[PDB]
C-alpha cells in the first residue's frame, strides 16, 4: 500500500523504550544521589572547633591548683574561701611547680585602659590560655585572692623594654583591701628585683616631696570617677587609667601604652607622662613593652 | 476515512520535548555528582575558632553590662553554682544591651532540622573571629539548649525579643514581655505574653491570615515542643503520616503545626514554593502575621533579657 | 479495502500513544523529585559552612526548571481522540 | 729619933705589890685578848654573799645548753654562731626539756620602756634567776640567735591579766633580720593560740583599713629616734617604745605599763592607746599584767 | 737634918695617880673583852645582797655607756673572750661616765691590810643594794683584782682619775692622763704621767713637804707593788724590821714608802696620831700632797676609762 | 743613930727605884692599849662589810690622853 506507516511506528516504538531507559536511569541515580547527601549532611553537623579550652582542676587559686596537679599553664576556674562565685584566670606554671595567678597583662594595647570604677573592680580584657592577651582582673577578684585564710602572699611585677630586655620587682606581704576601703594597697616591703623599687617612691627632682609624694606603699586605688588620690586634682582622670595614685606616682603600669617605648610631655596636650611607666628602671618617659602583675602565696622564696 | 495522520507527526514532537528535559536532568543529576563530592572533600578538614573569654561574667548578660559588659561578643556566664558556667553571645546594643540571644539565623550555615537531643543539648556556632581581632565579636547561627533556656526563663520574670529581616532589608520586631520555659518533665511547654512588637502577635494570636478554629489552633503559647523523632504537636490524629515536625524539621513548639516558625529550613531569597520543599511543606524560618506563608527570612534571632517590674 | 489492517492499526498506535501519555507523568514528577533535590542540596551544602573548612560557592538555576515544567504541562493535552 | 716611918714603908711595900699584880694581870689579859681579835678579823674577811649566780653550762642558744644538761631555769651565757662574743641571757627549761631563750618581760613596770634606738639594741632593763625581773634583750641578740644556722625558730608570747588568767600566742618560722634591715619582724604563720593573732592585724572599727594597717609580718623595728613605721608621723614617738609599728599596732606589748590593766584616752593628753596591749585577746584600753616574750627552735613543737 | 721626910706624903700622891689609870684600864680592857664577842656573835650570820645583772654589757664601762648604760650601778663586763666576765660598779656620771672603778673608800668596812694573793684575786663588796629597789646602785668599798686591773690597763691608752675627799666634805681630783700596770711577772710594776688635778701630784713628784733625795724616793712611779707578806718596795736593806709594808698594811705600789696611800688603814676621823698607829707609821689613807701626813681621807677611789 | 737612918734613906731609895720603873711601865702600858683601843675600832667597821651587823661602838680618846698627860706630869722628881 502507498501509506506504508506501519513502520513508522516501531520507529517511535524504539524512541520510546530509549526514554523509559533513561528514566529509568535517571530515578536510580537519583536514588543514589540521595543516599550521598545523607553521608554529606552527617559531616556538616558538628560546630567549628574553638581552640580556647577551661582546664577541669579548681581551686583556692592557681598555687592550690598546682598542687592538685596542674602542670600547664592555662585557664582555671579558681575560688577563695570567701568568695561567692568562682571565676576565670590565667595561671603561670613554671618547672619547680609554681601557680602564678596573674591580674594585669599588657602587650600590645589592644586593651584601653581607660575604664572606669566598676569596670576595674569587676575586671576587664580577655584571657587567653597563652597570656598574649591584654587585661585587668578585677579588684574585687584580687582582693579576694590575696586577703583570704589570711596567709602570706607576694607580688611579682614583670617588665620588657622594646628590646627584648626584662626585670622584675617582688613586694613581701602583698595584699589589696576591700570596696569599702577602696581597694586599697599594701605591702610589708619590697623583696628584691632587677627593675628597682618604684612602690618607694622616687624623688625625681622638680620638689624634694617627689619621693613621698610617689610612694604607692599603702595608696588606695583610684579612678576618674572614683578619687582617692593624695592630690588636690583627680591623677586619675589626668592620666586616663585605674592606679593606686599618691600626688600621682613613680609606678604606674595601667597607663597609656606608647608604641615604641620612648614618649614625651609632647605627646600630649597638658603634657603627661601618663604612660606604662616605673621610674626606678626605666625614664619617666619611656613606657614598657609588656606588663604582667601576677602574685602567689610567698612560701615560694629562696630566689 | 478517520485518518489520525497527525499522530507520526504529532508525536514526534510530543516526544522530543521528552527527549529534552530527560536528557537535561540526566546531566543535572551527574553535575550535583560532583558538587558534594567537592563539598565533602572541603568537609576533611573543619572550621575553627578562638575565642578568648572576656575578664568579666555575670548570671547572664544583663549582669554583665551592668558589670561593664559594653560590647556586642560572646561572654561566659553562670546562671548558678550547679551549672557548668557556658559560652554565650551578648548584645549589648539593640534595646538597652542586658541580650541573652538564645537564637540566630542569617546565613544558613546550621543544620535546624535536628532531633530532641541536639535541641535539648543545643547546637551549632555561638560566635566566631573577626579579622584580625583575637576575640569572637561575631555571633554566629545557634540554639541554645532547651535546658539552657528552660532553666533561664524560670530562674525569674524575663522578657524576650523576637527580631527579623526579610530579603529587602526591612526588619521587624515582636516583643513578649513575659516568657517562660517548663523543664524537660513538662515537655519544655512554653508560654509568652505581652506582646508589643511590629512583625505581628504569631504566638499568642495565631495567622492573621486564617479564620475561625484553624487561626485558633496555631497558637504556640501552652504548645509543646516537637522535633522530628519525637510527636507532642497539637496534631492528636493516630494517623503516623500526620506530623507537624517531619525529617529535617526544625524543632519547635507546634500546635496543629503553626504560625511561626524560626528554626524552619533557610531558603535562600525568601519566596519558596510547594514543589521545592521536602515534604510540600512550610518548613521553612517563617513569620506568617508578617511576610507570609511561603517565605523563609534572612535574618532571625530571639534573645533574653531580665524584665524588672 | 482494508479494514483490518488498519482496524488494528489505530489500535496499535494508540497502544503507543498510552506509553507516551504515561510518561509524560512520570517525567513530570521527576521533574518535582529535581527540583526539591536541587534545593535540599543548597540548603545542606550551606549548612556545611558552619562546620567544613570551606563551603562551596555555588549558585541554583529555579528558572530552567520551571521553563522544563512549563514546557511540559504545553505538552499534555492530546494525541487522539 | 722616932722613925715611925719604917712602919709606913711596909703599908707601902704592899701598896706597891698590889699594883704590880694588877698590871701584870693587865699584860696577861691584853695578850689574851689579841689573840681574839685576830680570830674575829679572820670572821670579817669574806664580802656578803650575792644570791645570784650564773650557770656553767654554755651554748649556741637556750635549747642547744638544756640538750648539754640544764634543767633549771637561770640565767646562762649563750654565743651562736655568726656572734662577736657571749652574753646572759635568761633560760626557761621544762619538764619536757625545752629550752625558752626569753627575749622581754614585763611584770610591774619597774622599767621604763621608752629607750631610745640603741638601747632597743643592745638591750636594756635586768636580768633575773628567776624571771621576777622586767627587761629588753637586744635586737642585736635577738637577730644573731632566731637567724643563726638556718634552722627554724619558733615564737611564743605568754600573756596575763589582773585575774592570774593567762594566755598564749606562737608563730611558726620566727626569725628577726639584721640591723641594715632595721631588725624587721618576720614569720611564716600563726602557729595557733588562745591569745589570738593580733599580729595578723585587727580591723578595730574607725577605718575599714585597720586591719592590715595593724599587721604586724613583715614591719620593720622603730623608735622615735629611728622611724620606720608606714606612718606619716611617729608612731614609737607617739606611743612611746620601741617596736615593730605599721600604721601603727594591734599587738603592742612594749606598751606603757599601766597599772590594774584598764585605762582610756583620759589617760593620755592627746589621748592615746599606748598600753601593752593585745586586741585579739582583750580591749585597745586593757593593759597586760604580765608580758613575756620567748623564742624556741621550732621542731619542739606542741 | 736634909732629910727627906716629903717621900711619905709626896709618894702616896705619885702612887695614888697610877692606881687610879690602872684600875682604869683594867677596865677598859674587860670593855673592849665584850664588844669582840658581841660582833664575833653578829658575824655568825653573813651580809647579803642579790644584784640582778643588767641587759647591757660591754667590754667596759666606756663601750656600756655609747651602749645606753646612763645609770651608775653595777655592770657586767668582759675585756675579751679568754677571761671570765666580772662584776664591776660603772660611774656614768661624774667626767664623762666611762668610769670603771678600779678601787674604792668610803666607810672603812672592808679590811684593806691584805696579803699577796687577795691583792692580785680582787676583794671586797663592789656594790650593794639599795632600800626597795632590786639591783645594787651603790658602789661598796672594794678592790679589784690586780690581774683584772692589769689587764685594762694594758688593753689600750687608758687615764686613771683619783677623787678623795676629808672629814670636812672638801674634795679633789687627781688626774693622770697616762696608766698602765705590768703582769705579776714584771711584779704588778706601775706608770702614771699627764697630772692636771687639783689634789697634788704624789705619784709622779713625791711629797710635797720634803727634800732632796727625801722627797725624790717617794715617788710611786716605776715602783712595784708590795703587799705585807711580799716586798718589792724601794727599801732595799737588809734589816728585816725595815719594810714599807707591815701587817694590817694596805697593799700599794711603794718606793722607800710613800707620799699617798688610798688602801692604807681607815682611821675614823682623819686625824691619827703616832701612838695610834699599830706600827707607829703612817698607814692611813693618805694623800701627803693634800691634806697632809698624819691625816686619813673620808672618802677616796680609783676609777679607769679609756684615754681618747 | 748615924747608921740606924744610913740605911734607911738607902732602902728608901730602893723603893723609889721601883716606883719610878712602874711609871715606865704603865707609860707603855697605856700607849699599847691606846693602839688597842684604836686597832679594834677599824676591826669592827671593817666588819660592817661582811657580818649581818657591827656594833655602833665609840672611842674616847680624850680619856686616854687625860691619862697620858696625867702621868707625864707624875714624872718629875722624888729624891735628889
Ligand atoms: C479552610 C480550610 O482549612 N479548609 C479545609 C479544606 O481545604 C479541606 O479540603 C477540608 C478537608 O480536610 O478541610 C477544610
Ligand atoms: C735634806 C732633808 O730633808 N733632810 C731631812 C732631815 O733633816 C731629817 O732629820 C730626816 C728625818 O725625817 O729627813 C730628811
Ligand atoms: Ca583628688
Ligand atoms: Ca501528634
Ligand atoms: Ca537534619
Ligand atoms: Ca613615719
Ligand atoms: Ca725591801
Ligand atoms: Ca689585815
Amino acid at each position: 500500500e502507498i501509506m506504508k506507516y506501519e513502520a513508522s511506528i516501531l520507529t517511535h516504538d524504539s524512541s520510546i523504550r530509549y526514554l523509559q531507559e533513561i528514566y529509568n536511569s535517571n530515578n536510580q541515580k537519583i536514588v543514589n544521589l540521595k543516599e550521598k547527601v545523607a553521608q554529606l549532611e552527617a559531616q556538616c553537623q558538628e560546630p567549628c572547633k574553638d581552640t580556647v579550652q577551661i582546664h577541669d582542676i579548681t581551686g583556692k587559686d592557681c598555687q592550690d591548683i598546682a598542687n592538685k596537679g596542674a602542670k600547664q599553664s592555662g585557664l582555671y576556674f579558681i575560688k577563695p574561701l570567701k568568695a561567692n562565685q568562682q571565676f576565670l584566670v590565667y595561671c603561670e606554671i613554671d618547672g619547680s611547680g609554681n601557680g602564678w595567678t596573674v591580674f594585669q597583662k599588657r602587650l600590645d594595647g589592644s586593651v584601653d585602659f581607660k575604664k572606669n570604677w566598676i569596670q576595674y573592680k569587676e575586671g576587664f580584657g580577655h584571657l587567653s590560655p597563652t597570656g598574649t592577651t591584654e587585661f585587668w582582673l578585677g579588684n574585687e577578684k584580687i582582693h579576694l585572692i590575696s586577703t583570704q585564710s589570711a596567709i602570706p602572699y607576694a607580688l611579682r611585677v614583670e617588665l620588657e623594654d622594646w628590646n627584648g630586655r626584662t626585670s622584675t620587682a617582688d613586694y613581701a606581704m602583698f595584699k589589696v583591701g576591700p570596696e569599702a576601703d577602696k581597694y586599697r594597697l599594701t605591702y610589708a616591703y619590697f623583696a628584691g628585683g632587677d627593675a628597682g623599687d618604684a612602690f618607694d617612691g622616687f624623688d625625681f627632682g622638680d620638689d624634694p616631696s617627689d619621693k613621698f609624694f610617689t610612694s604607692h606603699n599603702g595608696m588606695q586605688f583610684s579612678t576618674w570617677d572614683n578619687d582617692n588620690d593624695k592630690f588636690e586634682g583627680n591623677c586619675a582622670e589626668q592620666d586616663g587609667s585605674g592606679w593606686w595614685m599618691n600626688k600621682c606616682h613613680a609606678g604606674h603600669l595601667n597607663g597609656v601604652y606608647y608604641q615604641g617605648g620612648t614618649y614625651s610631655k609632647a605627646s600630649t596636650p597638658n603634657g603627661y607622662d601618663n604612660g606604662i611607666i616605673w621610674a626606678t628602671w626605666k625614664t619617666r618617659w619611656y613606657s614598657m613593652k609588656k606588663t604582667t602583675m601576677k602574685i602567689i602565696p610567698f612560701n615560694r622564696l629562696t630566689i | 476515512l478517520y485518518i489520525d495522520e497527525t499522530v507520526n507527526s504529532n508525536i514526534p514532537t510530543n516526544l522530543r520535548v521528552l527527549r529534552s528535559i530527560l536528557e537535561n536532568l540526566r546531566s543535572k543529576i551527574q553535575k550535583l555528582e560532583s558538587d558534594v563530592s567537592a563539598q565533602m572533600e572541603y568537609c576533611r578538614t573543619p572550621c575553627t575558632v578562638s575565642c578568648n573569654i572576656p575578664v568579666v561574667s555575670g548570671k547572664e548578660c544583663e549582669e554583665i553590662i551592668r558589670k561593664g559588659g559594653e560590647t556586642s561578643e560572646m561572654y561566659l556566664i553562670q546562671p548558678d553554682s550547679s551549672v557548668k558556667p557556658y559560652r554565650v553571645y551578648c548584645d549589648m546594643n539593640t534595646e538597652n544591651g542586658g541580650w541573652t540571644v538564645i537564637q540566630n539565623r542569617q546565613d544558613g550555615s546550621v543544620d535546624f532540622g535536628r532531633k530532641w537531643d541536639p535541641y535539648k543539648q543545643g547546637f551549632g556556632n555561638v560566635a566566631t573571629n573577626t579579622d584580625g581581632k583575637n576575640y569572637c565579636g561575631l555571633p554566629g547561627e545557634y540554639w541554645l539548649g532547651n535546658d539552657k533556656i528552660s532553666q533561664l526563663t524560670r530562674m525569674g520574670p524575663t522578657e524576650l525579643l523576637i527580631e527579623m529581616e526579610d530579603w529587602k532589608g526591612d526588619k521587624v520586631k515582636a516583643h513578649y514581655g513575659g516568657f517562660t520555659v517548663q523543664n524537660e518533665a513538662n515537655k519544655y511547654q512554653i508560654s509568652v505574653n505581652k506582646y508589643r512588637g511590629t512583625a505581628g502577635n504569631a504566638l499568642m494570636d495565631g495567622a492573621s491570615q486564617l479564620m475561625g478554629e484553624n487561626r485558633t489552633m496555631t497558637i504556640h503559647n501552652g504548645m509543646f515542643f516537637s522535633t522530628y523523632d519525637r510527636d507532642n504537636d497539637g496534631w492528636l490524629t493516630s494517623d503516623p503520616r500526620k506530623q507537624c515536625s517531619k525529617e529535617d524539621g526544625g524543632g519547635w513548639w507546634y500546635n496543629r503545626c503553626h504560625a511561626a516558625n524560626p528554626n524552619g529550613r533557610y531558603y535562600w531569597g525568601g519566596q519558596y514554593t510547594w514543589d521545592m520543599a521536602k515534604h510540600g511543606t512550610d518548613d521553612g524560618v517563617v513569620w506568617m502575621n508578617w511576610k507570609g506563608s511561603w517565605y523563609s527570612m534572612r535574618k532571625m534571632s530571639m534573645k533574653i533579657r531580665p524584665f524588672f517590674p | 479495502d482494508l479494514r483490518s489492517r488498519i482496524e488494528v492499526l489505530k489500535r496499535k498506535v494508540i497502544e503507543k500513544v498510552q506509553h507516551i501519555q504515561l510518561l509524560q507523568k512520570n517525567v513530570r514528577a521527576q521533574l518535582v523529585d529535581m527540583k526539591r533535590l536541587e534545593v535540599d542540596i543548597d540548603i545542606k551544602i550551606r549548612s556545611c559552612r558552619g562546620s567544613c573548612s570551606r563551603a562551596l560557592a555555588r549558585e541554583v538555576d529555579l528558572k530552567d526548571y520551571e521553563d522544563q515544567q512549563k514546557q511540559l504541562e504545553q505538552v499534555i493535552a492530546k494525541d487522539l481522540l
